[PDB]
């Protein structure tokens, strides 16, 4: 009431902060409200949905060749095909994702992460094909024998024509961080490496090109948490439109 | 929680409070 | 469908699961996502109670954080000996949230949001040192900020009889104070903003393509109140919007590249990756060599 | 257990228990602590109701005095001109409790402590004298303190284009001002704060021992708003940190040689007693030798 | 409401404030809590355990032999053994205990303090041994029949091998205060001395350099009370990493 | 007694109520 | 919503409440 | 409407509700 | 007219509410 001591955090403008606020227009009342689609009431709506990582990270790979991966029939068995730094901050092919890009606004992330790889092949292509997931700790893998004692799972290409490997949520703390240092306890996920486990079988008239589309989503236990600032943008100097909005 | 005293509906506190979502929306857009 | 989740959900014991003539993880890219869940098959789970902050991480929480929306430093002085297009002691900001990449980013997660900007305004004083003008003490002065919806004739000087507010709203605020904490309601003749806009404004075809004729705001024609001082200061003000009552609508990927207009979302990446054209990510020596690996 | 005392507990009388087969006080220091209380032996006790103060030696009580956690006295001018990783209007403090020894050993009195940090951060502005200038008032700054998490990208200028805070929390409140009471939470994705770490931070051989990757809050990045004065000053900021919410597990020894780094817990006394190496306690002239004596 | 006065006491930042804050996080839900070992929800709780005192504070006694005692087989009957200044502010054996480094953050204490006294020798090592407490007002007793008019507790040494003497809270006032004087009534707690009573026995095979370890704990009415800043630390410099976790 | 107009359970004051302690935990850590 | 605390019932927030109007007195104002 | 924190009851608002008043006082001082 | 929102009992107002007293302690210390 009448006496009223003013606080040590008096004054702040928190950018996060939810006090109610003057209103500017009066009586203003707003538009009606009308059913659009895709109301979108938490952002872990959007990372339960897939999205595509870059697996060709490579100075060839230009453009469109970044989401793909040219796998072909190697002679050798116990393959490697290729490997995700499963971090999403380190820049690394998840940073593009739906899981990825809203995951880089927060300190702090948790949760079961989705792996589902699509097979973009001919029908007649076919060859099992193993998805192994390894907890942090040790160096990525490189061979088969020391990549399945992991979290691995066996991919027959079939007729739905792609897998969902799912990463388990191991981590002695409840939240994995982006700690900008890929190699923390409390930064590091694991390493998801893909080997041939039957190698790609195609024919003579299909394409010994064939590509795999893989994606990252999350799960419904998924969850992030301190927001931050996301590293993707960067405002070095004003965009076209700044001092002509002003006029 | 709500210091809301002003008589715009707008201008009140921001509602984090919104906790139902529908995520099949986006994951399961089918039939 | 009739999900009210307030924390994040457990999952259940998994056991061996192999059976015959159904599978979950074998799913179907080419619909949507997958509901292969984690009991259901490729672990063999624990069931863990889950009560991880799920309240952090709503699109409310994502998006009132109050960001900045406009960078003002326009120069307090006599303007009328010598300027042109000077910043007159006031700016006429068209409200845009465009200006800068990151609530432009935020906001532009979403094709769609309807949200009252809780407006707040902090202004900074600095001498200007070009006159070689001692310190002389930072002045406290009232700062009108008029919001002029469209339409409305935008002010042409400082003391341009514009700013008398009959009926346009405004702010008198001092630099010595708390920033003026106001919302600007959801000033849109449509039910949300569209943030992305695949349309002209006008009807004729040289329109400007993207800007939505619904999200203009208007301009918040920010002034100095009391007359000018013989020692000029730079007076810099920055308008923070905090999207308050968040409702978005239809998620979107995020912008990667750097951003190049406010008006449209023109594109140029960086000249090597991360973030270019041609490579959005950061590129690896090879599709199996393996970064940041602790050996 | 089930004890939910409120106030020192009462003695009650004690009679001469000279009884054979039992004995309260010899006990056996190899398990534990003793039960010997004051009725049981070794004293003939009164019955004297005690209410004495236990609300002021609680462990909130105890850790809710908000103490110095960075002091920093960066120089605000025009960086510009000359200036080498000088604090250019901006320092990104990476968030510890270690740099100041007060806070620090009440925090390393305890392994792990959920708790959350109501940071205060009281700004006070001191003109300096190396360029011989006049004191010409003290300018009330508006004062950014934008708390970064860990991966996102700490500022390289005071315009830095980084402030623009679209989802990062930042305060705005200026000097002539109460300090910016605001609270960081929990910020940890383990269930505690491990102050003490036995475990490297990387999953590599070369991570730097003690951090806990968990408790990397961040950095509390705090910068002027406003652009450069004429006139140099040294804006120093102490942010205080009052663990608020306490709640700590397994207590431990205090720290009784000075501290040395903040990255680990490296020790050396002073080069004599009271807490050197070989002798935390000041040394006296004998072991039956006593001193503070009255004759 | 509306008519608001700022009281004197506004605008103060009083480090031991208990307002509420603003949050940093706005919807920030914090990491579940798992049932850690060890919660200390009292201090108190911390110093009713048992501490080492260093006993040899003696410049002989450098590092390992200063909480141990080398009593031997004297030759004199009541014989002084040590003597402990119960001063816990004023840098004594007790300081560097958990019943006196949290009482050096309090400026008040009271309650009686726990004296626990073992005997690290051989089985075969026999011989009472008397602990007097005296109440402060003279000088520090240095004969036994001086100091057995106190509180004294006689141990033979037994099985147990351990005594547990009781101080009892002798005070005019309600609370010791730490005065940094130890001669003070409102500080000096008094002085516990240590006796032979019937000599250390020890045989030829046992060494004659038998060992105390005592320890002082807190009882159940132990309390603290102004808090204090302890003066054990002393931050005379910056840190090392100070300047560097700036960068 | 309580100012915590804020929405989040973690702003509020500081919780100088936990009057209930075990020290049984640290004292007789037996059987 | 009203945070009036002044003894005169002018002095009070300004009443955005009188919903109700006659346009028949300006539109119609026959019969 | 007020605002008398205070625990003087002369330190409370100015009570403008006297209304009640005699005017035979002065007008008609009589009988 | 409290407007002890401390949680400290000592923090509270002046309390000038003590009217009871006993005077003859000084007064007539006598049987």
């Amino acid at each position: 009431g009448v006496p009223t001591y003013l606080l040590p955090g008096s004054g702040q403008f928190l950018t996060t902060d939810d006090h109610s606020s003057a209103p500017v227009l009066p009586c203003f009342n707003p538009t009606p409200e009308m059913h659009i689609p895709g109301q979108v009431r938490n952002m872990l709506e959007v990372v339960q949905v897939e999205s595509m990582m870059e697996i060709n990270n490579t100075e060839s790979a230009v453009g469109m060749e970044r989401l793909k991966v040219d796998i072909s029939a190697l002679t050798d068995v116990d393959q490697l095909l290729f490997n995700i730094p499963l971090d999403i901050q380190l820049d690394g092919p998840l940073r593009n994702t739906l899981v990825g890009n809203i995951s880089r606004y927060y300190t702090h992330w948790s949760g079961s992460l989705e792996m589902t790889f699509m097979f973009c092949g001919s029908f007649m292509a076919t060859g099992k094909l193993i998805l192994c997931y390894t907890p942090p700790g040790g160096s990525c893998p490189t061979t088969r024998e020391t990549a399945m004692l992991g979290t691995h799972i066996v991919w027959d290409f079939g007729l739905q024509s792609s897998i969902t490997l799912i990463i388990p949520w191991i981590s002695g703390s409840h939240y994995r961080m982006f700690n900008n240092d890929a190699k923390s306890t409390n930064a590091n996920v694991g390493y998801v490496t893909c080997f041939m486990q039957t190698n790609l079988i195609v024919p003579s008239e299909s394409s010994d090109t064939c590509s795999l589309i893989g994606f990252i989503a999350a799960k419904d236990d998924f969850s992030l948490r301190l927001m931050r600032d996301s590293p993707d943008i960067g405002q070095i100097d004003h965009l076209h439109g700044a001092e002509a909005a002003y006029q | 929680n709500q210091i809301n005293f002003y008589k715009d509906s707008y201008a009140a506190s921001a509602s984090k409070q919104d906790f139902s979502q529908d995520p099949s929306k986006f994951t399961e857009p089918v039939v | 469908i009739e999900s009210i989740i307030k924390t994040a959900t457990d999952t259940v014991k998994s056991e061996i699961n192999a059976e015959l003539g159904v599978v979950p993880s074998l799913n179907a890219v080419e619909t949507g996502a997958t509901s292969n869940t984690e009991p259901e098959e490729a672990i063999q789970t624990r069931t863990v109670i889950n009560q991880h902050g799920v309240s952090e991480t709503l699109v409310e929480n994502f998006l009132s954080r109050a960001a900045l929306v406009s960078k003002r430093s326009f120069e307090y002085k006599d303007h009328t000996s010598s300027t042109a297009q000077t910043d007159k002691n006031f700016f006429k900001w068209t409200i845009n949230t465009r200006s800068f990449v990151q609530l432009r980013r935020k906001l532009e997660l979403f094709t769609y949001l309807r949200f009252d900007a809780e407006i707040t305004i902090l202004t900074t004083v600095a001498v200007n040192g070009s006159n070689n003008n001692t310190y002389v003490g930072l002045p406290d002065l009232t700062l009108q900020a008029m919001f002029v919806p469209t339409g409305a004739l935008t002010p042409e000087k400082q003391d341009s009889f514009h700013w008398q507010s009959g009926s346009n709203a405004s702010v008198f605020f001092k630099i010595s104070d708390p920033p003026a904490r106001m919302t600007i309601p959801f000033m849109c003749i449509n039910s949300a903003y569209s943030v992305f806009y695949d349309g002209f404004a006008g009807f004729e075809k040289t329109g400007l393509y993207g800007i939505n004729p619904a999200d203009t705001i208007g301009n918040l024609c920010v002034r100095i109140v009391n007359e000018h001082q013989p020692v000029g200061f730079t007076v810099t003000v920055r308008v923070y919007m905090k999207p308050k009552h968040i409702k978005a609508w239809a998620p979107r990927p995020p912008r990667t590249l750097p951003y190049m207009s406010i008006a449209n979302a023109n594109y140029k990446g960086k000249e090597r990756a991360p973030n270019a054209l041609n490579a959005i990510i950061g590129n690896r020596d090879s599709v199996k060599t393996m970064p940041h690996n602790i050996v």
